[PDB]
């Protein structure tokens, strides 16, 4: 159970959903994407 | 990129898939992602969960299957 | 058309992550269809020609799709 939860947390971090939600709010898609990473 | 995976890595990613595929139907949905996230103290909105599915839903069928899960896992190594 | 003078490794990792959101099937290219899918998530409804215009201005070798070297070159450029 603890081993499974550690695996789950690691995989969820792989979605980078905070970074992805940042793009979506910012949205010339490629310029606006440069701004988020800027 | 999924082809460059060892037997042990595939076996590991298969086990990881089943942790998310709560009903064992071969797909991960927004609801299954939400259940796991909340069990780890995260409280995503429905829109965030759909965005997460949309990140890796390559065939656009609305869920994550094991091929898509393996592509995600392999490319992020 | 140079890339930005200061291009950090972590910015490059974010470019890879952004590329992977377009290239969902992981074949190393972005097609007009994959671009349209992502922009429809954004609330835009581009035409099949508008999509081809945006592909064409990133597509440095003119083969009709965007690979990661092309994407990264354009991104570090717009980073200025
Ligand atoms: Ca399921
Ligand atoms: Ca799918
Ligand atoms: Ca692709
Ligand atoms: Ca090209």
């Amino acid at each position: 159970t603890t081993k499974g939860k550690v695996m789950e947390r690691r995989i969820l971090k792989d979605f980078q959903i905070g970074f992805v939600e940042n793009l979506k709010q910012e949205m010339d898609i490629f310029s606006s994407l440069a701004k988020v990473i800027g | 990129m999924a082809d460059q995976l060892t037997e042990e890595q595939i076996a590991e990613f298969k086990e990881a898939f089943s942790l998310f595929d709560k009903d064992g139907d071969g797909t991960i949905t927004t609801k299954e992602l939400g259940t796991v996230m909340r069990s780890l103290g995260q409280n995503p909105t429905e829109a965030e969960l759909q965005d997460m599915i949309n990140e890796v839903d390559a065939d656009g069928n609305g869920t994550i299957d094991f091929p898509e899960f393996l592509t995600m896992m392999a490319r992020k190594m």
